[PDB]
């Protein structure tokens, strides 16, 4: 269901990483499979060639945490007006305090050791349930 | 309109009521002081900073900074966040 | 421009915002509404420095880029008990425990 349309209509796009994360752009191909593309360092930009009706999302390349693009989950290149590329503005979401704490704890403790942490069993399960594109594709469907 | 959130070690944090309602658990504890027997001041002060941060940056076009959490308080902050559902 | 503050005295901490252009006295009127003590029974501080009523928060070094929502700047508060002012006292927050081995 969530897949790019095979329009064959070029649409130039600027990916702009206004986050402090290393960004992984992910293209959803014509069968819905996530295809990763070269990463963007914090604060950097790239002019790229894409197509109308194509679907993109953006993640932290290291942890796969979710990121927003023009304030939403998904970005679809539209018709270029007067030769101008489309701006894909990639930013941090406002994470819940809990998801933000999970990010930091994950960054400090190797998954082998999540069970050694003195916390309720439901939080060990929250730590293990990493962010992941497949899970979000099912959710967004 | 303000509410008072009191830490386990007796620090009294005064915050706007609507900021505190960020937390569903606090809303329920209010329905206007709340004592938190398990949340020490070095965790609760951060919780209050999160409320300010969320209210300010939710629905905002300006670039969003990372919310900072020192390694030393991360574990306790997580437990607090989970209890408070925020 | 908004500045985000913690107004702190003893074991009391007020989270609030104010304009960079607003005055020290105006911040005392905010404190007055919350803690029910008039401006003349208050002294406000930046670190150990006593702030003058007519000065803007900006002039006293509370700027939008330092007094941030996620990291607010501290303004110290002391009350006058009857005739004379107490000294500035801010109880520190609790200490975090040792990092667990796994962290
Ligand atoms: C089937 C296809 C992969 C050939 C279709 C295609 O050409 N695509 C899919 C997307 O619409 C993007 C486009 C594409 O691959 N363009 C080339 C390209 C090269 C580098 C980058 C890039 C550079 N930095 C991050 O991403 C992006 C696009």
């Amino acid at each position: 269901v969530l897949r790019s349309v095979n329009s064959r209509e070029p649409s130039q796009v600027i990916f702009c990483n206004r986050s402090p994360r290393v960004v992984l752009p992910v293209w959803l191909n014509f069968d819905g499979e996530p295809q990763p593309y070269p990463t963007l360092p914090p604060g950097t930009g790239r002019r790229i060639h894409s197509y109308r009706g194509h679907l993109w999302l953006f993640r932290d390349a290291g942890t796969h945490d979710g990121l927003l693009v023009n304030q939403t989950e998904l970005f679809v290149p539209s018709l270029n007006v007067d030769g101008q590329p489309i701006f894909a503005n990639i930013t941090l979401p406002v994470y819940t305090l809990k998801e933000r704490c999970l990010q930091v704890v994950r960054s400090l403790v190797k998954p082998e050791n999540y069970r050694r942490l003195d916390i309720v069993r439901s939080l060990y399960e929250d730590l293990e349930d990493h962010p992941n594109v497949q899970k979000d594709l099912e959710r967004l469907t | 309109m303000y509410v008072k959130l009191i830490s386990s070690d007796g620090h009294e944090f005064i915050v706007k009521r609507e900021h505190a309602l960020t937390s569903g658990t606090i809303k329920a504890m209010l329905s206007n002081e709340v004592n938190f027997r398990e949340i020490p001041s070095h965790v609760l002060s951060k919780v209050c900073m999160y409320f300010t941060y969320k209210v300010r940056y939710t629905n905002s076009s300006t670039e969003i900074p990372e919310f900072p959490i020192a390694p030393e308080i991360a574990l306790e902050l997580l437990m607090a966040a989970n209890f408070l559902d925020c | 421009m908004d500045v985000f503050l913690m107004i702190r005295r003893h074991k009391t901490t007020i989270f609030t915002d104010a304009k960079e252009s607003s005055t020290v006295f105006e911040l005392k009127r905010i404190v007055e509404g919350i803690l029910k003590r008039p401006p003349d029974e208050q002294r406000l501080y930046k670190d150990d420095q006593l702030l003058d009523d007519g000065k803007t928060l900006g002039e006293c070094g509370f700027t939008s880029q330092t007094a941030r929502p996620q990291a607010p700047a501290t303004v110290g508060l002391a009350f006058r008990a009857d005739d004379t002012f107490e000294a500035l006292c801010i109880e520190p927050f609790s200490s975090p425990p040792e990092l667990p081995d796994v962290m």
